[PDB]
């Protein structure tokens, strides 16, 4: 799950059309984690996924 | 006599010209009765689009003694070639005279006058929906950003595939998200230039 | 009361939002993309509605 | 792949960039067992934010989803071991999401 | 036939093109004489298990 107080400032609604400036909605994300990596070091190297 | 003002996505003019040519003989034959029924797209059976830009062009062909028929097109799908070239954008699209899934079939008529009338084939079109290839009446010229436009003024517009009759201007009202804001009535009020955020 | 009396507008939205048994609730697209005798039993449909 | 107003054969392919060096004018080659050929793409927005990519075939960038495509496999990236290819790397975080 | 079923088959030569086969065509009607099963039931006298 997600730790409080992230400001998820480059997160966005997963739409495939339309805008919403304001409200409120449940819907389907892609939300949950399996793994979590930051600062990368190594994909220079021709690493795959 | 409205202004038109045309907006879509940002880029440049890349057009192409694809014909598609029937051709048709009934002077040998019976006089209304056909010799050779000849359909060509660009030359071919079947083709796709290249070009974001294009543009449609059919070709009448007649062999007869008499010289006169009447020529008529029947559709199972909501579009024609007439009504398409009026800056139609979209995403993907093929053309095929072999029967294909969801592919709409348009079937040519022709009336020689001789007393009776024939059909000639059935063109198969599949298509998915987007902002990829549209149909002008014509190319433009030079062209890095073939949209146009114009405030102040009410004009006659469609933008991403949403056409109405309105007066354009601009706002400070900024946001870092989304280009298009559409009422919940189903209105695209406000929008964002996609080039420069406007 | 005050509840009570904010109410009985939005749902006024809502049908007009529909699309019923129509090709687009876009009079016009259809307008421009088709013939009139069709668009006419639609647009009955639609103003019945 | 991306260029700008450099392009020793998408120049050939379609128009030498369409914009200048500061635009950049990127298709995809689409490189399989048979043909090759460029399909454009668009040019580099004012800004780029986040990226995510999805099994089902559509990537989404900054949250529009552009494209959808068929169902995705894998992927390979490689810049160079050219030192500040990690140190200025726009990664600052990478998830494996799911919904 | 009268009121029948169709059924159509496309092929893809990984030439980039798709061609269809032919129709195939069938009449029927809800009972419960024949039944369609995965894999026949053996060692049974009456099929119904439950
Ligand atoms: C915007 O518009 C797009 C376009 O429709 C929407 O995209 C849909 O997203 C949903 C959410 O995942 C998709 O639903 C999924 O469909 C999968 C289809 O797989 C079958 O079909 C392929 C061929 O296309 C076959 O090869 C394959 O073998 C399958 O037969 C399902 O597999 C998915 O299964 C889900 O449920 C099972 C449980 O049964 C889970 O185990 C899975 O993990 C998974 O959760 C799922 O049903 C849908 O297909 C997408 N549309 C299209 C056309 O593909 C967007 O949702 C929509 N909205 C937004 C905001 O973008
Ligand atoms: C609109 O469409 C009609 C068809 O409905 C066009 O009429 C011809 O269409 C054919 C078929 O597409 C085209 O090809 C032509 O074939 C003709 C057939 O040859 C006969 O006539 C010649 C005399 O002209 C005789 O010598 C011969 O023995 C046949 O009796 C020929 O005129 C041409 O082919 C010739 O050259 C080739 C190559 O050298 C030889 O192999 C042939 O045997 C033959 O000698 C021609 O290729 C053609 O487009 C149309 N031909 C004519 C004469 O009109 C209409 O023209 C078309 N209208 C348009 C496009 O505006
Ligand atoms: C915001 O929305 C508006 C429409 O509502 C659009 O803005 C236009 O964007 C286009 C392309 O981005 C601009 O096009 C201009 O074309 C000029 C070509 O015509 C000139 O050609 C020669 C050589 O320049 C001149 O000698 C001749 O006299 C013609 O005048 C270019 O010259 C322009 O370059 C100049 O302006 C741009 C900014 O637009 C600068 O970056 C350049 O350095 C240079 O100063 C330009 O390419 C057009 O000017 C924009 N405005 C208008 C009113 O059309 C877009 O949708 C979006 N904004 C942008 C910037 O795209
Ligand atoms: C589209 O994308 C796919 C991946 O999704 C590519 O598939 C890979 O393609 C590369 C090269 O194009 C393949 O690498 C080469 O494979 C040859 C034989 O395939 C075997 O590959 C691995 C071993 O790497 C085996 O486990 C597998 O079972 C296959 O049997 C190898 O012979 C090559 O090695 C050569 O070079 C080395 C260099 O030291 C020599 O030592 C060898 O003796 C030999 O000469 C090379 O490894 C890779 O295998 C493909 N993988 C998959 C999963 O497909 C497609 O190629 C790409 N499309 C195009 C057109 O390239
Ligand atoms: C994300 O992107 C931002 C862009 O703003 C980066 O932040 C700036 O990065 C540039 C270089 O990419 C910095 O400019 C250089 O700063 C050096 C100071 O060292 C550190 O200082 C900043 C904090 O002020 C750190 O954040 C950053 O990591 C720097 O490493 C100066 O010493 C440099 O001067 C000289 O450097 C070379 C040395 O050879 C010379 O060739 C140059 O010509 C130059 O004269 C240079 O000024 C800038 O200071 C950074 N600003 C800030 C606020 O950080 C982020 O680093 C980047 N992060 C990631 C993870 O991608
Ligand atoms: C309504 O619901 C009730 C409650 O379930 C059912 O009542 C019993 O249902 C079971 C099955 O659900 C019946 O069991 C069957 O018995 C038959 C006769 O029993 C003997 O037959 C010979 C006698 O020598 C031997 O095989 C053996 O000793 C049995 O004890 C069998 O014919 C059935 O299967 C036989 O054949 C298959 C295939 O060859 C073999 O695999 C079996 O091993 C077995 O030999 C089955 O065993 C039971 O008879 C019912 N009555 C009772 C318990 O009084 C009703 O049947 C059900 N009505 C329906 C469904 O219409
Ligand atoms: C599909 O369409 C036609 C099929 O007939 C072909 O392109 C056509 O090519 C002719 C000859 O170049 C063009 O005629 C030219 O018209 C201009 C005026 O527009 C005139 O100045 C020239 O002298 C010449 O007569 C014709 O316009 C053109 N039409 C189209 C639709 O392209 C070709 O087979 C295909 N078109 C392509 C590939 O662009
Ligand atoms: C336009 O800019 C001015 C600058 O002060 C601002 O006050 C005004 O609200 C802006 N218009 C908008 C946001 O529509
Ligand atoms: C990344 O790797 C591929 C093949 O492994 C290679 O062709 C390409 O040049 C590499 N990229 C760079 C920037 O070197």
């Amino acid at each position: 799950h997600i730790p409080e107080g992230f400001s998820f400032n480059n997160w966005f609604l997963l739409s495939n059309d339309s805008t919403l400036v304001h409200g409120k909605v449940v819907s389907n994300q892609p939300l949950l984690v399996n793994c979590l990596l930051a600062i990368p070091k190594i994909y220079g190297l021709g690493q795959f996924f | 006599e409205q202004p038109i003002s045309f907006v879509t996505l940002p880029s440049f003019n890349a057009h192409s010209f694809v014909n598609i040519t029937v051709s048709a003989s009934f002077g040998g034959h019976s006089g209304a009765n056909l010799i050779a029924s000849d359909t060509t797209i660009n030359g071919f059976s079947s083709f796709c689009v290249d070009t974001r830009q294009f543009t449609i062009s059919l070709s009448y062909n007649v062999t007869n003694s008499y010289g006169y028929v009447s020529n008529s097109q029947d559709s199972n799908c909501p579009f024609t070639l007439q009504s398409v070239n009026d800056y139609l954008s979209f995403s993907k699209f093929c053309v095929s005279t072999s029967l294909l899934a969801s592919a709409c079939t348009i079937d040519l008529f022709g009336y020689p006058e001789f007393g009776s009338g024939v059909k000639f084939t059935s063109l198969y079109f599949q298509f998915t929906k987007g902002e990829l290839i549209t149909g002008t009446p014509k190319p433009l010229e030079g062209v890095t950003d073939v949209s146009f436009m114009t405030l102040d003024v009410c004009t006659k517009y469609t933008i991403y595939g949403f056409k109405g009759e309105g007066i354009i201007t601009l706002t400070n009202s900024s946001f870092l998200a989304g280009v298009y804001y559409t009422s919940d009535s189903g209105q695209l009020l406000a929008f964002k230039n996609v080039t420069s955020g406007a | 009361v005050v509840n009570s009396q904010g109410a009985a507008l939005t749902q006024l939205t809502v049908q007009l939002q529909h699309n019923f048994q129509a090709i687009s609730s876009s009079i016009d697209d259809i307008y421009s993309r088709l013939d009139i005798l069709s668009a006419d039993v639609q647009v009955d449909r639609l103003i019945t509605g | 792949v991306c260029s700008n107003s450099s392009n020793p054969h998408l120049a050939t392919f379609a128009i030498p960039l369409g914009a200048t060096q500061v635009p950049y004018y990127c298709f995809f080659k689409v490189d399989t067992y048979n043909s090759t050929v460029y399909k454009f793409l668009a040019v580099l927005p004012p800004t780029v934010r986040e990226i995510v990519i999805t099994k089902y075939g559509d990537v989404y960038v900054n949250g529009f989803g552009y494209l959808h495509l068929g169902l995705l496999d894998a992927v390979t990236i490689n810049f160079t071991g050219h030192g500040t290819d990690d140190d200025v790397s726009g990664f600052w975080t990478i998830a494996s999401t799911n919904f």
